[PDB]
RNA sequence: UGUCGGCUCGUCGCAUCCUGGGGCUGAAGAAGGUCCCAAGGGUUGGGCUGUUCGCCCAUUAAAGCGGCACGCGAGCUGGGUUCAGAACGUCGUGAGACAGUUCGGUCUCUAUCCGCCACGGGCGCAGGAGGCUUGAGGGGGGCUCUUCCUAGUACGAGAGGACCGGAAGGGACGCACCUCUGGUUUCCCAGCUGUCCCUCCAGGGGCAUAAGCUGGGUAGCCAUGUGCGGAAGGGAUAACCGCUGAAAGCAUCUAAGCGGGAAGCCCGCCCCAAGAUGAGGCCUCCCACGGCGUCAAGCCGGUAAGGACCCGGGAAGACUACCCGGUGGAUGGGCCGGGGGUGUAAGCGCCGCGAGGCGUUGAGCCGACCGGUCCCAAUCGUCCGAGGUCU
RNA sequence: UAGCGAAAUUCCUUGUCGGGUAAGUUCCGACCUGCACGAAAAGCGUAACGACCGGAGCGCUGUCUCGGCGAGGGACCCGG
């Protein structure tokens, strides 16, 4: 976590006015890697923010994997 | 605010300047004219100019005053009467003066275009 | 005067033909740049198979100007265009024979480099 | 307190009469002071004139001219103590006071463009050799 | 603390050695003592420096007294100079070296009823998409509910100029004072015939 | 009708204040040179004349 | 109780991005790390997207975070979202539906009150009146980079590279100004077209804008143009360095006391300012009641010093105020000289079949700038206005 | 199935690669992993034609750096 930034935003789309303002859109970044993930589709943050960080996690492992049976 | 310039006056150029034009026409024909004070002041110093180039001779001074006023029996009439009437009166052609009068409905106030004598 | 997105001719033979300002060197936030100034731009085109090539960031050093110049002493130069130089980070024309006029200006910039292989140092 | 011009006029004591005439619409070449790396030098400047704004003094006057393919033009105060010679070399028809429209043309048209003011030019080199015989005697 | 009282006259340029300097050109005629006062005969020390003269008629005023008071001819202006008496009973452009600089007050030309753009050199808004109704308007002022006012003093149109500026440091170029001459480097605030004084600067 | 739109009914005690300095000024003259009639400063005058 | 983002205007916080100072360092020096002090000021232009956000280019001393209904729609925008049309994927037998996309889609001339920016009227200021002032209190302003000198010295194997003291230049920003450069300059000057007219030719007007088009333009206003500002310096102080120094024989920067030390604070600079009803001060000018009021509290017509009205007029100005002038006069206007702009008038003569060309000619015309002169016009006159309480 | 395909359809998504630019969630070419194309609620394509919607370039310009001046109709003062 200490290398994963999370950005919280203003979600894009349909949403009334509700969305103008309950912002909340999860985006998450591995700065060593300059990889991010973001995810805008649920109504919560903490829910968003938990795919966003698992999803990174599914990323950077078919990295490492990528990598590591490459060697 | 640049009032820093040259005098003033209203409507639109062709317009003001066809003023000036037929005031000066209206003035030379009758001499005392009666009109609203700026009207009047602003008129004052056209007519005074077109006099003194009169107080002149030479027929480029007609052809130019002709640009003004355009009845050549007016003009031909300035050459005659008015130009030598004023001979030696160097400046101050004519005179204005205040009208204790006051247009009804707008309450302007009127004055006086008088050639002096 | 030359600032951002300003097209500027090449007085040099480096190849380069046209180049847009991208940036003018100076202050934190400058405004405009005038001869003898630095100025970070990209070449908008390029003499075939030149020494630089369209759509390299060079470091230019300006040599003309439409903007009149003022002098100390009163008098006043104006250009034709606007044109510079593509320089090193040595402050040194990439290029060797730079034609077309210049100013005494970039005499006191330590551009002597330039004003030397200038034959009109005006 | 009457005097708002003369007072302009009585520090305007950095006045200059060395200078001939010259309308706009004659090439003419000026020795300017100008200073070198650290010495002084006077380079020369052969062009035309477009410009001749008078404004009693500090009245000055520009000179466009072609260098290797540039144009460049220059705005000279007429009584500048750095003008060492400015010397005639051809008068023409001027028709204009601004005259920047030789910017647009500047081909072999701007010179029938430009005439030759025989005018002055009579009257200059005349001038010239009949008043020198007569300083001569 | 040197000053003395003058007017604008003009400004054209020299040219110092081989420059071209812009300056100034103001007039610093004789401007008579008119009462040095003294802190025992009030608590800090100046002097009343009077100007041009007057038709004695128009003075009748008990300006007359005042002036009598010291003996001099019925001058049209008189100011005072904080911390500074000199000598004799008059002040001249003698005062001045060429080198000194010197501050000079004057009264800004006056730019009547000035729009906010005008006045404080704002930004103004969009003459492209946005409405013609706010080209040249200060936009927002304040905020919402809290703090629900306007900070006192916020930039805003109106009636600007015509008021005391003083510009500094600006050094004495060539004084004539076979005229009561005085030049300036250049940039001076007031028109061409306001009143202005000149002091001393605060370099050090 | 619109935005521009007054809050309360201005107290007619608010409203006589305002309209202080709204009272008018007598006109000014003077008498003249032919009758006694009042002329306004610098003017001539009918029923009078004048010189010059 | 109008909802994103943008624009405009900001202002406040400090948990400081920069510049300021300082402690420790795994601090040689440079450069940096971390913590403390410290908002006064500053905190860029651009590509993509409705975006906020972020990514990126180029630079930067730095490209701070957050509050103000995630400030600001009676200031603006309307790309987004949030109606009707339409469509694709899509779920529904369907009618329809979708924090799933796509194209389009009406933001309302008048401000009463508070508040804020400007300006005036009234009274007040225990006499009247003119000029000049005091500074309580408040406002403004507070930025910074770069090269070189000291010295390539101290430090260092080397490459590099200091403190401190001094100089020069530049950016952004503020104030003011028109000398210069540059802009506008609505009739200042000229050229040109179609046409209608004066008057047939020449010459000349209107109209083609609210200038017909074009070439150029002083004064004025003005920025791209010019000048000048941040500071010095005194004082107190922050974190901190240190002194004398006991509690506590030693020790200790503190517990008494004392010194040094911040872009910060107070003062200094600039601007307002005695409605500072706590109405300040100075210099000068005019002065008695002349009559009722027994007292006390007041009134009345005339006055003084002096002011007001009216008039000509102003780089001052919406209005008003401000400012000079008003025949004991240059206030404006006209006239003359000049500066200035335009660029050989008109007429006549000469050359050419002719359009035209040459001379007369730097001619004519000529707004504001600078100055002169009483030809015109500020004629004349009216009102107000202490006579000053008590001990 | 053909054909087409991060598409008026692709949630993850600014997919990835190439091109255009100094820099390109848009734009164009391409791959296929088609959340959610697909053959008459037609599929793929197509000269010409749209005040239709998107991208780029040239020319040019007060759109912008950034604003300044000027004209006129209001606003402002007086009389109704
Ligand atoms: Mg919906
Ligand atoms: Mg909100
Ligand atoms: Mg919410
Ligand atoms: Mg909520
Ligand atoms: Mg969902
Ligand atoms: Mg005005
Ligand atoms: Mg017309
Ligand atoms: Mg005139
Ligand atoms: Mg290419
Ligand atoms: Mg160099
Ligand atoms: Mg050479
Ligand atoms: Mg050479
Ligand atoms: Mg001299
Ligand atoms: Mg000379
Ligand atoms: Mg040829
Ligand atoms: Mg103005
Ligand atoms: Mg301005
Ligand atoms: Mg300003
Ligand atoms: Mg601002
Ligand atoms: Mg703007
Ligand atoms: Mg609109
Ligand atoms: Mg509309
Ligand atoms: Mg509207
Ligand atoms: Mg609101
Ligand atoms: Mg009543
Ligand atoms: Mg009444
Ligand atoms: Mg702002
Ligand atoms: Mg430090
Ligand atoms: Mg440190
Ligand atoms: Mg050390
Ligand atoms: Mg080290
Ligand atoms: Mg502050
Ligand atoms: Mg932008
Ligand atoms: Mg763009
Ligand atoms: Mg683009
Ligand atoms: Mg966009
Ligand atoms: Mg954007
Ligand atoms: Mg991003
Ligand atoms: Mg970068
Ligand atoms: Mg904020
Ligand atoms: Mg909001
Ligand atoms: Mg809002
Ligand atoms: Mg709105
Ligand atoms: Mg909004
Ligand atoms: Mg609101
Ligand atoms: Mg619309
Ligand atoms: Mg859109
Ligand atoms: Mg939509
Ligand atoms: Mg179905
Ligand atoms: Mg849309
Ligand atoms: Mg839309
Ligand atoms: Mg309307
Ligand atoms: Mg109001
Ligand atoms: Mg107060
Ligand atoms: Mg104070
Ligand atoms: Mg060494
Ligand atoms: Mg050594
Ligand atoms: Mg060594
Ligand atoms: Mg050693
Ligand atoms: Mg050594
Ligand atoms: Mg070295
Ligand atoms: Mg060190
Ligand atoms: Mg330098
Ligand atoms: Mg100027
Ligand atoms: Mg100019
Ligand atoms: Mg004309
Ligand atoms: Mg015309
Ligand atoms: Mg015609
Ligand atoms: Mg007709
Ligand atoms: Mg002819
Ligand atoms: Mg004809
Ligand atoms: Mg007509
Ligand atoms: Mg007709
Ligand atoms: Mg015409
Ligand atoms: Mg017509
Ligand atoms: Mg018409
Ligand atoms: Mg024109
Ligand atoms: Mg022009
Ligand atoms: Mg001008
Ligand atoms: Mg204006
Ligand atoms: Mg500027
Ligand atoms: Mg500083
Ligand atoms: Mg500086
Ligand atoms: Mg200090
Ligand atoms: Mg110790
Ligand atoms: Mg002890
Ligand atoms: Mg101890
Ligand atoms: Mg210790
Ligand atoms: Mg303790
Ligand atoms: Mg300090
Ligand atoms: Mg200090
Ligand atoms: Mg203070
Ligand atoms: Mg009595
Ligand atoms: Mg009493
Ligand atoms: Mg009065
Ligand atoms: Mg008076
Ligand atoms: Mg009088
Ligand atoms: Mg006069
Ligand atoms: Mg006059
Ligand atoms: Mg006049
Ligand atoms: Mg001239
Ligand atoms: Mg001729
Ligand atoms: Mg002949
Ligand atoms: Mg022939
Ligand atoms: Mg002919
Ligand atoms: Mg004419
Ligand atoms: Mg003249
Ligand atoms: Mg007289
Ligand atoms: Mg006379
Ligand atoms: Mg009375
Ligand atoms: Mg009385
Ligand atoms: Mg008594
Ligand atoms: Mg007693
Ligand atoms: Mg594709
Ligand atoms: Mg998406
Ligand atoms: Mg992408
Ligand atoms: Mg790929
Ligand atoms: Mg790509
Ligand atoms: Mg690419
Ligand atoms: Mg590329
Ligand atoms: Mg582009
Ligand atoms: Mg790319
Ligand atoms: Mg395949
Ligand atoms: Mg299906
Ligand atoms: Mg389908
Ligand atoms: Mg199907
Ligand atoms: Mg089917
Ligand atoms: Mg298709
Ligand atoms: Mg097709
Ligand atoms: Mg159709
Ligand atoms: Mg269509
Ligand atoms: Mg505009
Ligand atoms: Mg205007
Ligand atoms: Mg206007
Ligand atoms: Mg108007
Ligand atoms: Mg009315």
């Amino acid at each position: 976590m200490d290398e994963i930034r999370i950005d919280v935003m203003r979600a894009s789309g349909p949403g009334g006015q509700g969305v103008n303002t309950t912002d909340s859109a999860v985006r998450v970044v591995h700065l060593p890697t300059g990889i991010m993930v973001t995810c805008q589709d649920s109504r919560s943050q903490i829910k968003n923010r938990e795919k966003a960080l698992m999803i990174l996690r599914s990323r950077l492992l078919e990295m490492k994997r990528a990598e590591e049976a490459e060697r | 605010r640049h009032l820093k310039s040259g005098r003033k006056l209203n409507r639109h150029s062709s317009h003001r300047l066809a003023l000036y034009r037929n005031q000066a026409k209206s003035l030379l024909t009758h001499g005392r004219i009666t009109t609203t004070v700026p009207k009047a002041k602003e008129l004052r110093g056209f007519v005074d100019h077109l006099i003194h180039l009169a107080k002149r001779g030479d027929l480029h001074a007609r052809r130019l005053v002709l640009r003004d006023l355009q009845d050549v029996k007016l003009v031909r009439k300035l050459f005659d009467e008015i130009a030598p009437r004023y001979r030696d009166r160097q400046g101050g052609y004519t005179r204005v003066l205040k009208l204790a009068e006051r247009r009804r409905g707008d309450g302007a106030p009127l004055a006086l275009v008088e050639l002096v004598e | 005067m030359i600032q951002p997105q300003t097209y500027l001719e090449v007085a040099d033979n480096t190849g380069a033909r046209k180049i847009m300002c991208i940036r003018v060197l100076k202050g934190s936030n400058a405004k405009y740049a005038t001869v003898g100034d630095v100025i970070v731009a990209s070449v908008k085109e390029a003499i075939p198979r030149g020494a630089v090539k369209e759509g390299d960031v060079v470091k230019a050093v300006v040599v003309r100007t439409k903007k009149e110049v003022k002098r100390p002493d009163g008098s006043a130069i104006r250009f034709d265009d606007n044109a510079a130089v593509i320089i090193n980070n040595q402050l040194e024309p990439r290029g060797t024979r730079v034609f077309g006029p210049v100013a005494r200006e970039l005499r006191e910039k330590g551009f002597m480099k330039i004003v030397s292989l200038a034959p009109e140092v005006l | 307190m009457n005097r708002g011009a003369l007072i302009k006029l009585v520090e305007s004591r950095y006045v200059r009469t060395d200078l001939p005439e010259f309308r706009p619409g004659d090439t003419v070449r000026v020795s300017y002071k100008v200073k070198e790396g650290n010495r002084t030098r006077i380079q020369d400047f052969e062009g035309i004139v477009i410009r001749i704004r008078r404004n009693g003094f500090n009245t000055t006057f520009t000179v466009r001219k072609v260098s290797y393919g540039v144009g460049v033009e220059r705005i000279f105060p007429l009584h500048s103590p750095l003008i060492q010679k400015i010397d005639i070399v051809q008068r023409g028809r001027a028709r204009r006071a601004k005259l920047y429209f030789i910017r647009n043309l500047s081909d072999r048209e701007i010179r029938r463009k430009l005439r030759a003011d025989r005018k002055r030019i009579d009257k200059d080199r005349a001038a010239e050799r009949a008043a020198k015989e007569e300083v001569q005697k | 603390m040197k000053g003395i009282l003058g007017v604008k006259v003009g400004m054209t340029r020299i040219f110092r050695d081989d420059r071209a300097v812009p300056v100034t050109v103001i007039l610093a005629g004789p401007c008579p003592v008119v009462q040095r006062r003294t802190p025992e005969k009030d608590g800090y020390t100046a002097v009343q420096l009077g100007f041009l003269p007057q038709n004695p008629k128009r003075v009748n005023r008990p300006l007359k007294g005042h002036f009598a008071k010291a003996g001099v001819e019925p001058v049209r202006i008189l100011r005072e100079i904080r911390d500074f008496n000199p000598e004799g009973d008059t002040v001249t452009v003698e005062i001045f070296k060429p080198g000194e600089r010197v501050d000079v007050t004057g009264t800004s030309k006056g730019r009547g009823f000035a729009g906010v753009m005008k006045r404080w050199n704002f930004a103004g808004g969009p003459d492209s998409h946005g409405a013609h109704k706010i080209h040249r308007h200060p936009g927002s002022i304040g905020n919402r509910k809290t703090p629900g006012r306007v900070y006192k003093g916020k930039k805003m149109a109106g009636h600007y100029g015509a008021e005391r500026v003083t510009v500094m440091n600006l050094e004495v170029v060539d004084v004539i004072p076979e005229e009561n001459l005085l030049l300036v480097k250049g940039a001076v605030p007031g028109p061409n015939g306001g009143l202005v004084i000149v002091r001393e600067t605060k370099k050090a | 009708a619109k935005h521009p739109v007054p809050k309360k009914k201005t107290s007619k005690a608010r409203r006589d204040a305002r309209r202080s300095h709204h009272a008018l000024t007598p006109p000014i003259l003077v008498p003249c040179p032919e009758c006694k009639a009042m002329k306004p400063p610098h003017t001539v005058c009918p029923e009078c004349g004048y010189y010059a």
